[PDB]
């Protein structure tokens, strides 16, 4: 995340860190105690026997006992199109089911068909990078972004930081962008470079593809 | 070497194998050596800083026979043309003379000004990888066919036959590919060629800088 | 610490050189700096800056994964993904201008 803070620890029980050796290389959301939500593009030229899926972490250089940790036992996409970038959302079925507590939790998502409006107020977040260099994040970042439509896709939903250069960064893929208290994005690509301050942020919508994701978690 | 067999160790002594130090990574060549301390190589086979390997069969062990020597100067053709690959000669100037012996000792270029004729079977050899995924350690050859000059100048762009060569059957899987850069062409054991590009697919005809167009410049280098 | 090969297309002709990119053995990293890397190598191998990447029609390159996978990128697209990438699950890289 560019431009934002540190979060209260495990303030968002349902954030996600999919991990390969060297560590983090994409976000995620629990939707289910045996299924997490992640984009297509992360997945899809990586080995998934490896992908190891972290439930309940907030700094990513520590020990910590608040994590469970599972593999991917099997992975659906929904008509993903990997040049396009289109319909970018993937789900995770985990080896196992989650102990839910205070640190780990399942989000709440929209209605189908449910649109977002241009100015909606949301919170972004992930452990990607803290700007155009520097490194991933150890604890988890927010970032209060606004959705817009102009410079935009019907088949994407936008996000913008006014008079800053403020978005996503690399490493934010996958994770969710909050709106209402639901999880109406899944964070895809930027353009021009991270945090233009010029075009906006671009997060898979999340409501176009509610019934799809019903279907797989019950 | 795509299409090639393998080479009996030090039949061919004047193999060079450079190892190329650029900005962002290594990046391996061949060459051979015209004179007891000159390996003649190509152009696009430049780095900050070379360390050549003579007398090698398999490059990959430690051998009795190589001698591991760097190159005191790395001289590019003053007219050599990275965007088209024009004028691709470099000579290399090695830091210590080499001792001559069984399996180190140059080959000869050509007499004044001559290239080739099309028909000719000639041979190219050197450690370049031997497809898409795999490589050698050790050197191999083929031996491929000169074409006729309508076949390059309808293929690539900025094919010229006064200073190159087209050489490999359409039909055949004969080429030299990735790593062989800067190895010979041999005809009459004489290097008329020294191995430059072609197609990514490694799909014949390909280009070889001639080498007689520069016999001038490589005497003068010498000098 | 380790060797990833790539290959160079500029104009239909492709040098016959090994050309490897040097990164640090199971490194995450982006497609930004992926991009950086194949834009310094277009310029040390074939002469190719930013201005002549702007002028060609169409310029690309593609990141084979040892999984067999592929992954196209245009050069001149303004997108690119908010994914890190392993440096060790790439096999090879082809760059084509």
């Amino acid at each position: 995340i560019v431009g934002g803070r540190r979060a209260r620890p495990h303030a968002w029980p349902f954030m996600v860190s999919l991990q390969l050796r060297g560590g983090h290389f994409c976000g995620a959301t629990l939707i289910a105690p045996n299924f997490v939500m992640s984009a297509a593009h992360c997945v899809a030229n990586v080995n998934v026997r490896a992908v190891r899926v972290v439930l309940g972490a907030h700094n990513l250089s520590r020990r910590e006992p608040t994590r469970q940790v599972f593999a991917v036992q099997r992975i659906f996409e929904n008509g993903y199109d990997p040049v396009n970038l289109l319909n970018d959302i993937v789900i995770l079925q985990l080896n196992g089911s989650a102990t839910i507590n205070a640190n780990v939790q399942v989000a709440q998502l929209p209605a189908q068909g449910r649109r977002l409006g241009n100015g909606v107020q949301c919170l972004a977040m992930g452990w990607g990078l803290l700007g155009r260099n520097r490194g991933i994040a150890s604890v988890l970042q927010e970032l209060n972004v606004t959705v817009v439509t102009s410079l935009c896709r019907r088949s994407n939903v936008c996000t913008l930081v006014r008079g800053r250069q403020a978005g996503v960064c690399f490493g934010d893929s996958g994770s969710p962008l909050v709106c209402n208290g639901l999880i109406h994005g899944i964070a895809s690509f930027v353009r021009g470079g991270c945090a233009s301050g010029l075009y906006p942020d671009a997060f898979a919508p999340v409501a176009q593809f509610v019934n799809w994701i019903d279907s797989i978690i019950q | 070497i795509i299409g090639g067999r393998e080479s009996r160790p030090h039949s061919r002594p004047y193999m060079a194998y450079l190892q190329i130090q650029s900005p962002a990574g290594q990046s391996r060549c061949g060459g051979f050596l015209v004179r007891e301390d000159f390996v003649l190589t190509a152009a696009h086979c430049w780095g900050s800083n070379i360390n050549v390997t003579l007398g090698a069969h398999n490059i990959q062990r430690r051998e009795n026979t190589q001698q591991h020597i760097t190159a005191r100067r790395a001289i590019r053709h003053p007219q050599y043309n990275q965007r088209t690959i024009q004028n691709d000669i470099m000579l290399l100037q090695l830091s210590r003379r080499v001792r001559r012996n069984r399996n180190v000792n140059p080959v000869a270029l050509p007499r004044a000004q001559e290239g080739l004729r099309p028909g000719t079977l000639c041979t190219v050899a050197g450690w370049g990888r031997v497809s898409m995924r795999r490589g050698t350690d050790t050197l191999r050859e083929v031996q491929l066919r000169v074409q006729r000059d309508r076949q390059c100048l309808r293929i690539f762009g900025s094919y010229d036959p006064r200073r190159q060569i087209c050489v490999g059957d359409r039909r055949e899987r004969k080429a030299a590919f990735k790593g062989d850069s800067g190895g010979p062409l041999l005809c009459n054991n004489v290097a008329h060629g020294i191995v430059s590009y072609g197609k990514s697919s490694g799909v014949p005809p390909e280009v070889f800088t001639r080498v007689s167009s520069f016999l001038p410049w490589i005497r003068t280098t010498m000098r | 610490t380790v060797q990833v090969p790539y290959t160079i297309t500029v104009n239909g002709t492709s040098q016959n050189i090994l050309s490897n990119l040097t990164f640090n053995k199971n490194q995450n990293i982006s497609y930004k700096d992926l991009e950086g890397k194949v834009k310094s190598v277009l310029e040390s191998n074939r002469g190719i800056t930013d201005v002549d990447l702007r002028l060609s029609k169409q310029a690309k390159y593609t990141v084979n994964f040892k999984n067999g996978t592929k992954k196209v990128i245009d050069l001149k697209s303004g997108i690119y993904t908010a994914n890190l990438i392993n440096s060790s699950d790439i096999k090879s890289i082809n760059i084509n201008v």
